[PDB]
């Protein structure tokens, strides 16, 4: 299961 | 032994050709099991391993939505990095990410990791401590500060120690017949004539799994590591791998050299001669 | 970063004319990711070719696998033609069944 809702760069 | 869940993510801008290409390929150990391609006829997260049929339709809907969301955040990231690096809107650029976790044989977390790269060069990476970031340049220093104020590391740590670990355990279970198998290699040597009374001896190892293997050529008991030609272990199309290693020897002296194959599926190492 | 791809062509099992098999074209260590890969039977393009096993190495260069099922014959020639910005013209690597 993948990661999500990541902070943008 | 240890097991890993890894995701190779790529975002490539295509100026003039429309939206960026976005892909996600997942792996449990050396086995590809899931994949998303934005250029796909119908962009959906799809199974790549037979054992993934055990996941309900809800799994595929969740993962697909996540991917589309991840696709969007990376479209923005591509724009942002152009600013950071003061680059023009007409060039193609790439963002690569490696995300994953590894567990021991007993299922506990050994380590987690997440690394980003821009145009083939390191950008930012989570440190082994799972708490700090390390930037490769000044541009990445801006992202580092943003991530520190946002609390990204705490958020990511939660994923790596929880979700990642739990789902890894589950995948290994549902696909244990595939993921926990051991295909023993089959080896053989070939001969090739060369100018100046020399010959190329090549030792092949085929149809093995896991990918980890050791091929060596010996003479008088010593392993001729420096005098070996060798390819990186490669997938053969059916979930198994192959590899070869060669050595150029004097004509008529071939019989002295032996090939040794080491793999978990071989209780005792294979020894070959031409 | 611009890296020229290494192209390896090989089959799953030792060929035996008449026995079904899988032909692989592993394109490795390249950058950027834009690339065109074609597998050819007798100079003609093979249709059912599956691309799999994509990954990056430590240095971030790309690895991709193209493969199709085939049944070797003593008169059929197979090759893999790759096109990438790092090359002037398309590179064609032939299957050497005697390797």
């Amino acid at each position: 299961s993948r990661d999500h809702s990541r902070t943008p760069m | 032994g240890p097991h890993s869940l890894r995701y190779f993510v790529t975002a490539v801008s295509r100026p003039g050709l429309g939206e960026p290409r976005y892909m996600e390929v997942g792996y449990v150990d050396d086995t590809e099991f899931v994949r998303f391609d934005s250029d796909a006829e119908n962009p959906r997260y799809e199974p790549r391993a037979r054992w993934m049929e055990q996941e309900g339709p809800e799994y595929w809907e969740r993962e697909t939505q996540k991917a589309k969301g991840n696709e969007q955040s990376f479209r923005v990231d591509l724009r942002t990095l152009l600013g950071y690096y003061n680059q023009s809107k007409g060039g193609s650029h790439t963002i690569q990410v490696i995300s994953g976790c590894e567990v021991g044989s007993d299922g506990r977390l050994l380590r987690g990791y997440q690394q980003y790269a821009y145009d083939g060069c390191d950008y930012i990476a989570l440190n082994e401590d799972l708490k700090t970031w390390t930037a490769a340049d000044m541009a990445a220093l801006i992202t580092k500060h943003k991530w520190e104020q946002a609390g990204e590391a705490e958020r990511l740590r939660a994923y790596l120690e929880g979700t990642c670990v739990e789902w890894l355990r589950r995948y290994l279970k549902n696909g244990n017949a595939t993921l926990l198998r051991t295909d023993s290699p089959k080896a053989h040597v070939t001969h090739h004539s060369r100018p100046e009374d020399k010959v190329t001896l090549r030792c092949w190892a085929l149809g093995f799994y896991p990918a980890d293997i050791t091929l060596t050529w010996q003479l008088n008991g010593e392993e001729l590591i420096q005098d070996m030609e060798l390819v990186e272990t490669r997938p053969a199309g059916d979930g198994t791998f192959q590899k070869w290693a060669s050595v150029v020897v004097p004509l008529g002296k071939e019989q002295y050299y032996t090939c040794h194959v080491y793999h978990q599926g071989l209780p005792e190492p294979l020894t070959l001669r031409w | 970063i611009q890296k020229t791809p290494q192209i390896q062509v090989y089959s799953r099992h030792p060929p035996e004319n008449g026995k079904p098999n899988i032909l692989n074209c592993y394109v490795t260590q390249f950058h950027p990711p834009h690339i065109e890969i074609q597998m050819l039977k007798n100079g003609k393009k093979i249709p059912k070719v599956e691309m799999s096993d994509m990954s990056f190495s430590k240095d971030w260069s790309f690895y991709i696998l193209a493969h199709t099922e085939f049944t070797p014959t003593e008169t059929d020639t197979y090759a893999c033609r790759v096109k990438h910005d790092s090359m002037a013209e398309p590179k064609t690597v032939y299957w050497d069944r005697d390797m």
